[PDB]
């Protein structure tokens, strides 16, 4: 079939039943690198199976008047288990991610959302209102963390770009008539072997509702939005001691 | 002597017990195979029916 699906990696698993197949990232796999194109002479670690889990990370509440919400990669993770310990320990870093997203309603409920992944998702201000202002993003809004951040200009992206245009990005639809999950499968991006998991951030993962919430009055106002995630074939390298930040 | 056709192909008189399951040996424990990461729609084995 196409609508099931189970989804097994490391020691956990994901089963949905309103699937609407899985979109891989520009067509490429997540892969190691290779011995032409790596340039840093140590011997990088492998640790398999104790980072390559899915990893739930919070729950966002759906809502009539709801904007949206961005998360960035692999900020959410920098500080969970053992992932969040090598990346931290580690100098170099190299990943790619298997994105699935939960959000489940009745059938007499209706609205839309576009999850969309978007690299260097650079954050922009609205510089002080007239524009004569010089200002930057503070740290809670280009880095919001495991938590996310909502969008306050979604029909620009906080970045003057239209959303319009946003599905030329890979994508997936919830529509609550049809599915109830998404799954995009993304490879590793960057014009490097290696980068920094902690200064730099390859991507940015944009849940907006284009189609409102609605309900009649008396069925279940409360329609959580879950966000679970796997990083694939991890790289690490230049071993030091633990930096916070 | 049997003439009509309800007679001669009856079924009545089968007196072995069809069995659906049959007995294996078992002196051991089952082995444990390798296993790796599976991601794929259609096939699913965690989900049954009880």
């Amino acid at each position: 079939s196409d609508r099931v699906a189970q989804l097994t990696i490391g020691n956990s698993t994901i089963t949905t039943q309103e699937a609407a197949n899985i979109i891989v990232g520009y067509g490429e796999w997540p892969s190691y690198c290779s011995d032409s194109d790596a340039t840093a002479v140590d011997k990088p670690t492998r640790p398999d199976v104790s980072v390559n889990r899915f990893y739930t990370l919070d729950t966002k509440l759906w809502e009539k008047s709801s904007k949206g919400w961005y998360w960035k990669f692999p900020d959410v993770l920098t500080e969970t288990g053992v992932f969040g310990q090598n990346a931290q320990f580690h100098y170099l870093y190299r990943s790619g991610f298997c994105i699935h997203v939960q959000c489940n309603a009745s059938k007499f409920h209706q609205g839309a959302l576009l999850v969309a992944v978007l690299p260097e998702y650079v954050i922009g201000s609205v510089a002080g209102g007239t524009g004569t202002e010089d200002t930057h993003p503070p740290y809670k809004q280009t880095q919001p963390g495991a938590d996310g951040f909502e969008l306050q200009h979604p029909y620009v992206l906080d970045a003057g770009i239209p959303i319009s245009q946003l599905t030329v990005c890979p994508h997936q639809w919830i529509n609550l008539r049809t599915n109830n999950c998404a799954t995009i499968i993304v490879p590793y991006i960057n014009a490097l072997p290696f980068d920094s998991a902690l200064n730099h951030c390859n991507f940015g993962l944009l849940v907006v509702p284009i189609s409102p919430l609605d309900y009649d009055q008396g069925a279940t106002p409360v329609i959580p939005i879950t966000i679970t995630l796997a990083p694939m074939c991890s790289e690490f390298a230049g071993l030091r001691q633990a930096v916070t930040q | 002597g049997d003439r009509v056709a309800d007679v001669i192909e009856s079924s009545i008189g089968d007196s072995v017990s069809r069995a659906l399951t049959r007995a294996l040996p078992a002196p051991t424990g089952q082995d444990t195979q390798v296993s790796s990461h599976r991601l794929d729609t259609g096939k699913v084995p965690a989900l049954q029916a009880a």
